[PDB]
C-alpha cells in the first residue's frame, strides 16, 4: 500500500494546489523551442518559468521546518 | 665560482628564384610558379636574388 | 606488431666512438678549434 | 569494440560484446560532391552475448 | 481545464488587457505598409504603432522581474 | 552503452531539435555572402539568419542556468 | 571487496550515471583546443553543471545516513 | 593545418578566401591610375574597385564582433 | 613542474590546448604598432585579441567551479 | 620532530603530500606584486591560491574527526 | 620601536612596496591634467595610471579577504 | 619612479612605434600657418593629421580592452 | 570651512585648474550676442565652448571612477 | 623624532632613538630651474640606541 | 643595512649582517648616452655572518 506520512501530506498540498502548472511549463517550453523569436511566447514562458521557480522553493523550505520541529520534540523523550 | 660561455656561428645564403607570366593571342595565359591570376594580360617575369 | 628482446651486453662501438664519426663526416666538429679546447678537454678527456 | 572472452569446456568461445560504428552526424555541411564521393553508412550500436 | 494562473500571471494580464487592440493594429499596419512602402502616410503611422509596442513589451517584462525578487527574498527567511 | 543524458541535457537538446536546420543555414548563407559580399539580397538574408541564431543561443543558455539553480537550491535542504 | 552500507549508498550514484565521469573530460579536452566555438561551449555548460549536482547530492546523502547511525549507536549504552 | 586558429580566425579567412584576389587588384590598379590620373577609363575602374574593398573590410569586421558577443554571453553563464 | 594539483592540470589543459596564441598576439601588436593605419594589420589584430580575451575568460571561470565543488565536499567531513 | 603523536602524523602526511606548494604560493605572490596588471601572472596566482585554500581546509577537518573518535573511546574507560 | 604588524598587514604591504610610487604618480598626473584638460598627451598619460591604480587596489583587497577566510575556518576547529 | 605596469608597456609600444610623428605633426602645422593658401602644405598636413588621429584611437582602445581582461580575472579571486 | 570629502578635493582640482574659463565663456557669449555675424567673435567662441565641454566631461568621468574604487573596497569589510 | 631619556649615575644620558627626515619624493619635478631652486635631500630613516 | 654585533674575548667583533643595495630598474624605456652619465649599478643582496 502506498504509505504517506505527515510531511508527505504537507508537500502534497502544493502539488494539488497548482492544478496544471507542471504541464503548462512543458507545453510552453515546447512551443517556444520551435520558434524562439515570438515575443508573446517569450513573455509567457518567462512568467510561467518564474511561477514554477517560486513554487518549489516554498515547498522545500516549508518541508524542512517541520522536520526540525519534530526532531526537537523527539530529542526530549529521554 | 667560475662561469664560462663560448659561441661560434657561420652562415651563408646564395642564389636566385623566379616566377612569371605570359599571354598569347588572347587565347592562352601562362603562369609559372605564381598563385596569381596573371592579371596583366602581358608578359612579366620576376627574378629574385640574394647573396 | 611487437618484438621484444633480452639485453645483456653494452653497445659496441661506444657512444662517444660513434658520435665522432658522424660529427667529422658532417663537419660539425669543433675540437679543431683554437680556443674551446680549454673547456672541451675537461669533458672529453677529464 | 569492447570484449571479454571465455573458453568453454567444449571447445567453444563465449564473448560479451559492445560494438559501435558509423560516420558522425556532422552539422557543418552536405553537398553533392561529398555525397557523391563519400558513402553515408549509418550509425549503429549493439550489445549482446554470443557463443 | 482552464489555466491555473498565479499572481505574476495576473500582473502580465493587466498589460495584455490594457492594450485592448494594439497586438493586431501593429500587424495590420505592417501588412499595408509592406504592400506600399513608399507612402509617408503609412510610414508615419507605423512608426508610432511600433514604438508603442516596444514600450509595452519592455515595461511588462521589467515589472514581472521585480515582483519575482520580492517574493524570493521573503521565502528565503522561512529557513 | 547508450550515452547517458540527464534532465538538463534533455532541456538543452529540445532547442537543437526545435530549430531543424538553422544550425546549417547560417553556414551556407555565410559561404555565399563571402563569395559575393556586395549583393543586397545576400546581405538582407544573412542579417535575418544571424539574428535568429543569436537569439536561439541566448535563450538556451539562460534556461539551463535557471534550472540548475532550482536543483542546487533543493539539494541544500537534505542536510 | 569489503564494502559497508554507506559505500553501497555511494556506489549507487556511480553506477547510476553510466558515463558522465568520462564525458566531462572528453568535452573539456575538446573545448580546450578551440575555446571560441559556440557548439562546444553550449555542450560543456550542461555537462559541467550536471557533474556539479551529481557530486553534491551524493555527499549530502552519505552525510545523512551517517547521522542516523550515530544516533542509534548512542543508545546502546 | 595552420599555425593556429580559433573559430573567429576561420570566419575571417572565409572572407579573405572568398574575395580571391581583390587585394592585389586594388593594389595595382592604383599604380596604373597614379601614373596617368586623368583617363576616365582608369578612374571608373578604380572607383568600382575601391567601393568593393570598402564594403569587404566593413562586413568583415562586423561579423567578428557579433560572434565575440555570442561567445561572451555563454561563458558568462558558467559561473 | 615541482608539484601540480588538479586545478593546475585543468588550467594547463587550456594552455597546452592553444598552441602559440600567447606569442601570436604579441607579434601582431608590434607589427600593428609599426603601421597603425594598414587595414590588413588591423583586421588581423582584432581577431587575435578577441580570441585571447575569450581564452582567458573560459580559463578562469572553470577553475572557480571546480573549487566550489571541492569546498562543498570537504565541508561534510565534519 | 622530537616527539609526535598519531594526530601529528596524520597532519604531517599533508605537509609532505604537497611537495612545494608552500613556497610556490609565496613566490607567485611577489611575482604578481611586482606587476599586478599582467594577465599571465594573475591566472598563475588564482590557481595556486585556490589549491592552498583547499589544502588547509582538508587538513583540519581530518584532525578533528580523529580527535572525536579518540575522545569517544577514552570516555568508556570508566 | 617599529609598530606591530600581523600576517595580513604583510600580505597587504607587499603591494605598497611592490608598486614603487604609483600612489604619487597618479596625483602628479592629475595635477598636470587639471592644468590643461585638452592636451591629448596628458589624457593619454592619465588613462594608464588611473587604470593601473584601480587594478592594484582590487587585487590587494581581494587577497586580504581570502586569507581572512582561510584563517577563520581553522580557528573554528579548536573547539 | 620608472615604474611601468603592463598597461604602461602596451601603451609605450605605440609611442615608440611612431618615432617622430609626434613632432612632424607640429612642424607641418607651423609651416602651414605661415602660409595657409598653399596646396603642397595642405596636402601634407591632411596626410599627417589623419595618421595622428588613428594613432591615438588605436592606442586608447587597446588599453581599455586589456583592463577589461584583468578585471574579470581579479573578480574570481573570491 | 565646511566638510569636504576626497571626491570633493578631486572635483575642485579641476575648477581651480581652469582659473578663468568659467567666466571667459560667459563674456564671450555676451559679446557674440551683440553682433552674431562677426567672424572674429565666432572664431573665439567656438574655442572657448569646446574647452568648456571637454572640461566638464573629464570632471564627471574621473569622479565616477573613484566612486567605484571605494565601493569595491568597502564591500569586503564584511 | 621619538625619544626616551634615562639618567645614569656617571652623569651620562641614555636614549632610545628613531629618526625620520627628508623631502617627500617628487621625482618628476618638471623644470630644471625648480630643481636648481630646491635642494634634493634624500629620505632617510635611522633607528638605534645611544648613550 | 641591518646588523647585530657581538664582542669576543679576543677583541674580535662578530656580527650578523644583511645588505640590500642598488638602483631602481629602468622602465624599459629610452635614455641618452649623456644620461648614462647617471651610471648603472646592479641590484645586490647579501646576507651572512662575519667575525
Amino acid at each position: 500500500t502506498p504509505w504517506s506520512g505527515y510531511l508527505d501530506d504537507v508537500s502534497a498540498k502544493f502539488d494539488t494546489g497548482v492544478d496544471n502548472l507542471q504541464t503548462q511549463v512543458t507545453e510552453a517550453l515546447d512551443k517556444l523551442a520551435a520558434k524562439p523569436s515570438d515575443p508573446a511566447l517569450l513573455a509567457a514562458y518567462q512568467s510561467k518559468l518564474s511561477e514554477y521557480n517560486l513554487y518549489r522553493n516554498a515547498q522545500s523550505n516549508t518541508v524542512k521546518v517541520f522536520k526540525d520541529i519534530d526532531a526537537a520534540i523527539i530529542q526530549n523523550f529521554r | 665560482l667560475w662561469i664560462v660561455d663560448l659561441n661560434k656561428s657561420d652562415l651563408e645564403r646564395l642564389g636566385t628564384s623566379w616566377s612569371g607570366s605570359i599571354t598569347i593571342g588572347d587565347k592562352l595565359g601562362v603562369s609559372l610558379n605564381q598563385s596569381s591570376i596573371s592579371t596583366l594580360d602581358g608578359s612579366r617575369f620576376i627574378a629574385a636574388v640574394n647573396a | 606488431m611487437i618484438e621484444p628482446k633480452e639485453i645483456v651486453d653494452p653497445l659496441t662501438p661506444d657512444a662517444s666512438e660513434s658520435v665522432n664519426n658522424i660529427l667529422k663526416q658532417s663537419g660539425a666538429w669543433s675540437g679543431d678549434d683554437k680556443l674551446q679546447k680549454w673547456v672541451r678537454v675537461y669533458l672529453d678527456r677529464g | 569494440i569492447r570484449v571479454l572472452p571465455r573458453f568453454s569446456a567444449d571447445g567453444q568461445i563465449e564473448m560479451s560484446l559492445d560494438i559501435e560504428d558509423g560516420n558522425d552526424k556532422t552539422p557543418q555541411s552536405d553537398t553533392t560532391t561529398s555525397v557523391d564521393a563519400l558513402p553515408e553508412v549509418g550509425r549503429t550500436l549493439i550489445s549482446t552475448i554470443a557463443r
